[PDB]
């Protein structure tokens, strides 16, 4: 690993760099969930009439 | 009786605040920036 080292946190050692990915900036995904449910409501208003 | 009186300190008295230990706790390096909050963007 580089330098970094910057925080992180641990009570029985040190140096545990945290498993997974980080996200600072993730929260477009409710507004993105919101429009995927409005366009999955308006797609699934089409089939019927069709048939 | 032959004796000696100096004026001075003897640079080996201080003041240690309360609770708090030089190695005692054990811990590793660390590293932050700081900015926006001074009197531009400090590395310490």
């Amino acid at each position: 690993i580089k330098e970094g080292l910057a925080a992180s946190d641990d009570e029985g050692q040190f140096i545990d760099a945290i498993a997974g990915t980080c996200d600072s900036d993730c929260l477009k995904l409710p507004l993105f969930f919101a429009f995927y449910f409005s366009a999955t409501v308006f797609s699934n208003m089409c089939s019927i009439p069709v048939i | 009786p032959v004796f000696e009186i100096d004026v001075g300190c003897d640079s080996s008295k201080y003041i240690m605040v309360r609770g708090f230990n030089k190695s005692r706790c054990q811990r590793r390096d660390f590293s932050y920036v700081i900015d926006k909050e001074l009197l531009d963007n400090l590395k310490v």
